[PDB]
C-alpha cells in the first residue's frame, strides 16, 4: 500500500490512548501535592508503570517503518523522540549499573549535611551573609572535602557509560546526545547541524565579553574594603567570596554593592495592603495582562481546579513552583498566593509557561511539548521581564503615579538583574563546554581538576583559595548534574530573552533602550508572538525564530542594548581598577 | 415555538430553512438522530463539512434543510477517572452514505493481509474510547446533539402546526375565517342545527 499513509494510524492509535494513561499519572501527583498521604504516592506509581510498559511496547513496533518513507516532514519530527530506547538500549548487565549511580549521587547531594546543618536554604544563607573570611571558607572546604571525595568513583563511571550509551542510538557522545534537540531534521533549506553549535556560541560569547569585564572589575573593587589583605584591585577572586556555593546565584552580592544609596528602589508590597487583594487574587490581574497584547483569554477550567490559595502550616501542600500540565484542556498551577513582591513577579512567570501548553491545544498528544529544552523557559522569561519595569507598573493599579524616576533609579534595576541574568551566563559557558571534552574524549581520564581551574580563569575569572589536588570533584556535585538535566537549556533561556523582547518593543512604537519599554495597547506586537506558539514541534525552531526576531542564528547585539545605560556608567567609574582579571594570581 | 425561546440549549441553529418559518409548514417525515460527541467535534458537525465523525459514522447531506439541536450535558452523563461507555470508530475501509447507520463491525485492514477479527499487526483497532471528565476543558465535554430532518413526499402531510385562534365578536360587518369559508357578515343567532359531520 503506503508507507506514509499508515504512519499516520499508528500516530491516531497512540494518540487516543496516551492521553488518557498521561493524565492519571499526573490527577494522582496534583492529589499528593494538595494533601500530602501515603495513598496518592501509590496512584502515581501504579499509573506510571502502566506508561512506561506501554511505551516500550509501541516504540518496538515503530522501528519497523521507514523513518525516510516521510513526505509531510512532521511525522518525521515525532518518531524521533518515540523510537528511542532509553537508558535500556545497552545489556541487561550494565542497565542496573547505569540506574544505581543515578540514585547515589542523588542521595548524597541531599542528605550532604555539614556537622547539624541542611542543604537548601542550609548552606545558602552561610555563604551569602557572613562577611567574614575566616566563616565562609570552613563551610566550602568541607563540601569539596567530603561530597565530592564521595562522589569521585561514581562521577568516573558516569563517563563511560553515558558515552557507550549516546552511541547506541547513533550519536558521538553525551554532550552530542544533547545537540539533537538543536538539530533541524525536517524541513529542508533551513537546516541546523550539530557542528554549527559548536561555533556561533564561541563568537557571539566574546562580543558580550566586555561586558562582563566592566561588571566583574565593580564588584572586585567594591568588596576590596571587606578584605583589604584578600581581595587584591589587580588580583582575582577566590571561590568561595561569590555569594554561592557554587558560584550560580550571584544575587546575594548586591546588598554589599549598592552604588546609590540615596535613591531607594521600587516596592509593591505596601500597594497590595492598600488595596486589599483578598489573597486569591494576583491571577486576575495577571489576566488582563495578556489581553491586552493579544494572546487569547484563558480556560474556565483553570478557576475551577487549580488550587489558587495559601492553605498555610495546617495543611500538608508543596506548592513548589513548577507548571504542570495534566492535558486533555485541562491547565493547573501550584503555587501559594501571598501577599508580597515575589510572589507578583513568580506568578506572571508561570502563567507564560501555561500560556504555551493552551496554543497547541488541538495537536496531538505528540506535539505538546517546546521545540526545544532551552524554548519553553524562554516564552516566561519574556513576560517577567516586561512585566517588572518600573514605568510599566505605575501605569496600573499598584504604586503610585507619585513616586519619581529618574537616570539614577534605572541603574539600581539594570544592576540587580546583571547579577542573575548575566551573571551566571559565563558560567554556564564553562560548565557545559567543559563536560563536552571529557565525555567526546579530548581531556584524559587523570587530567580532570587539572583543566577544571584553567578554564575559570579564562572565562569566568574564579581561583582556587584551596590547592586541590585529583582525588576532588567539583561538577559531580550539582542539582542538575545528579538529576542527570541538561544545562545548555539555561544558556540559550539569556539570549532569547532579549530576542524576543526586542522584537514586541520595536513594534510597539517604542525606541531606544530596553529598559522602560512597556507593552500595553499593542495589538501587532501580541499576534506576532502567536504565530511560533501556535506550531509547536511541527516546524523547527529556526524557521520559527525568523517570524518574532528576523534570523535563524542566535544573536547577542539585544543582550546589550538593554545594557547600554549600565556599561556607559560602569566606563567612568572603573578608572582605579583592573579592567579584567588576572590569571597567574591565588589569595593564600 | 417553545423550542426556539427555551432558553436552555447550548447551540441551536439551522440550515437551508428559517427557524420562525417551520412552525406552521407541513412536514411528511420528521425524523430525530440523537447522538453524543466531543465538544470540538461539534464544528465538524455542518451541511458542509468532513472529518471523522461525517465520514465513517454519521453522515449529513450537503443540502441538509433542517435544524441542529445540541446542549450541554456536563452534569448528566459524566463521571471522573475515565469515561468507558461511549465508542467511536476512527477508520473503516469504505465510505458511509448518509442517513445510514453503522452495522457492520469488522477490523480496519491498514496493509495487504487480513485481520481475521483479531487485532494485531497492521490490524488496529477502530473502536476508540471518549474521555467525558468534568475536570476538562470545553472541547472535551460531552455534547447531546440532537438533528431533526425534514423530508416532504407525495404523500399528505400530516404534520403541520398549531394556528393562534383568537376571540369571538359579533354585531359587526367585519371578516371572519370559519375552517376554509372566509366570509364577511354579521354573525347572527340561528334556531336551526346541522349535522354532527358537517
Amino acid at each position: 500500500s503506503t508507507i506514509e499513509e499508515q504512519a499516520k494510524t499508528f500516530l491516531d492509535k497512540f494518540n487516543h490512548e496516551a492521553e488518557d494513561l498521561f493524565y492519571q499519572s499526573s490527577l494522582a501527583s496534583w492529589n499528593y501535592n494538595t494533601n500530602i498521604t501515603e495513598e496518592n504516592v501509590q496512584n502515581m506509581n501504579n499509573a506510571g508503570d502502566k506508561w512506561s510498559a506501554f511505551l516500550k511496547e509501541q516504540s518496538t513496533l515503530a522501528q519497523m517503518y521507514p523513518l525516510q518513507e516521510i513526505q509531510n516532514l512532521t511525522v518525521k519530527l515525532q518518531l524521533q523522540a518515540l523510537q528511542q530506547n532509553g537508558s535500556s538500549v545497552l545489556s541487561e548487565d550494565k542497565s542496573k549499573r547505569l540506574n544505581t549511580i543515578l540514585n547515589t549521587m542523588s542521595t548524597i547531594y541531599s542528605t550532604g549535611k555539614v556537622c547539624c546543618l541542611l542543604l537548601e536554604p542550609g548552606l545558602n544563607e552561610i555563604m551569602a551573609n557572613s562577611l567574614d573570611y575566616n566563616e565562609r571558607l570552613w563551610a566550602w572546604e568541607s563540601w569539596r572535602s567530603e561530597v565530592g571525595k564521595q562522589l569521585r568513583p561514581l562521577y568516573e563511571e558516569y563517563v563511560v557509560l553515558k558515552n557507550e550509551m549516546a552511541r547506541a542510538n547513533h550519536y558521538e557522545d553525551y554532550g552530542d546526545y544533547w545537540r539533537g534537540d538543536y538539530e533541524v531534521n525536517g524541513v529542508d533549506g533551513y537546516d541546523y547541524s550539530r557542528g554549527q553549535l559548536i561555533e556561533d556560541v564561541e563568537h557571539t560569547f566574546e562580543e558580550i565579553k566586555p561586558l562582563y569585564e566592566h561588571l566583574h572589575a565593580y564588584v572586585r573593587a567594591k568588596l576590596m574594603n571587606a578584605y583589604p589583605s584578600y581581595i587584591s584591585p589587580i588580583g582575582c577572586l577566590p571561590a568561595h567570596l561569590l555569594g554561592d556555593m557554587w558560584g550560580r546565584f550571584w544575587t546575594n552580592l548586591y546588598s554589599l554593592t549598592v552604588p546609590f544609596g540615596q535613591k531607594p528602589n521600587i516596592d509593591v508590597t505596601d500597594a497590595m495592603v492598600d488595596q486589599a487583594w483578598d489573597a486569591q487574587r494576583i491571577f486576575k490581574e495577571a489576566e488582563k495582562f495578556f489581553v491586552s497584547v493579544g494572546l487569547p483569554n484563558m480556560t474556565q477550567g483553570f478557576w475551577e481546579n487549580s488550587m489558587l490559595t495559601d492553605p498555610g502550616n495546617v495543611q500538608k501542600a508543596v506548592c513548589h513552583p513548577t507548571a504542570w500540565d495534566l492535558g486533555k484542556g485541562d491547565f493547573r498551577i501550584l503555587m501559594c498566593t501571598k501577599v508580597t513582591m515575589d510572589d507578583f513577579l513568580t506568578a506572571h512567570h508561570e502563567m507564560g509557561h501555561i500560556q504555551y501548553d493552551m496554543a497547541y491545544a488541538a495537536q496531538p498528544f505528540l506535539l505538546r511539548n517546546g521545540a526545544n529544552e532551552g524554548f519553553h523557559e524562554a516564552v516566561g522569561e519574556i513576560m517577567s521581564l516586561s512585566a517588572a519595569t518600573p514605568k510599566h507598573l505605575k501605569s496600573i493599579g499598584l504604586l503610585s503615579p507619585d513616586f519619581q524616576e529618574d537616570n539614577e533609579t534605572e541603574i539600581n534595576f539594570l544592576l540587580k538583574q546583571a547579577l542573575t541574568i548575566v551573571g551566571t551566563l559565563p558560567f554556564t559557558y564553562m560548565l557545559e563546554k567543559w563536560r563536552w571534552m571529557v565525555f567526546k574524549g579530548e581531556i584524559p581520564k587523570d587530567q580532570w581538576m587539572k583543566k577544571w581551574w584553567e578554564m575559570k580563569r579564562e572565562i569566568v575569572g574564579v581561583v582556587e583559595p584551596v590547592p586541590h589536588d585529583e582525588t576532588y570533584c567539583d561538577p559531580a556535585s550539582l542539582f542538575h548534574v545528579s538529576n542527570d538535566y541538561s544545562f545548555i537549556r539555561y544558556y540559550t533561556r539569556t539570549l532569547y530573552q532579549f530576542q524576543f523582547q526586542e522584537a514586541l518593543c520595536q513594534a510597539a512604537k517604542h525606541e531606544g533602550p530596553l529598559h522602560k519599554c512597556d507593552i500595553s495597547n499593542s495589538t501587532e506586537a501580541g499576534q506576532k508572538l502567536f504565530n511560533m506558539l501556535r506550531l509547536g514541534k511541527s516546524e523547527p525552531w529556526t524557521l520559527a525564530l525568523e517570524n518574532v526576531v528576523g534570523a535563524k542564528n542566535m544573536n547577542v547585539r539585544p543582550l546589550l542594548n538593554y545594557f547600554e545605560p549600565l556599561f556607559t556608567w560602569l566606563k567612568d567609574q572603573n578608572k582605579n581598577s583592573f579592567v579584567g582579571w588576572s590569571t597567574d594570581w591565588s589569595p593564600y | 415555538s417553545v423550542l426556539y425561546n427555551s432558553a436552555s440549549f447550548s447551540t441551536f441553529k439551522c440550515y437551508g430553512v428559517s427557524p420562525t418559518k417551520l412552525n406552521d409548514l407541513c412536514f411528511t417525515n420528521v425524523y430525530a438522530d440523537s447522538f453524543v460527541i466531543r465538544g470540538d467535534e461539534v464544528r465538524q458537525i455542518a451541511p458542509g463539512q468532513t472529518g471523522k465523525i461525517a465520514d465513517y459514522n454519521y453522515k449529513l447531506p450537503d443540502d441538509f434543510t433542517g435544524c441542529v439541536i445540541a446542549w450541554n450535558s456536563n452534569n448528566l452523563d459524566s463521571k471522573v477517572g475515565g469515561n468507558y461507555n461511549y465508542l467511536y470508530r476512527l477508520f473503516r475501509k469504505s465510505n458511509l452514505k448518509p442517513f445510514e447507520r453503522d452495522i457492520s463491525t469488522e477490523i480496519y485492514q491498514a496493509g495487504s493481509t487480513p485481520c481475521n477479527g483479531v487485532e494485531g499487526f497492521n490490524c488496529y483497532f477502530p473502536l476508540q474510547s471518549y474521555g467525558f471528565q468534568p475536570t476538562n476543558g470545553v472541547g472535551y465535554q460531552p455534547y447531546r446533539v440532537v438533528v431533526l430532518s425534514f423530508e416532504l413526499l407525495h404523500a399528505p402531510a400530516t404534520v403541520c402546526g398549531p394556528k393562534k385562534s383568537t376571540n369571538l365578536v359579533k354585531n359587526k360587518c367585519v371578516n371572519f375565517n370559519f375552517n376554509g369559508l372566509t366570509g364577511t357578515g354579521v354573525l347572527t343567532e340561528s334556531n336551526k342545527k346541522f349535522l354532527p359531520f358537517q
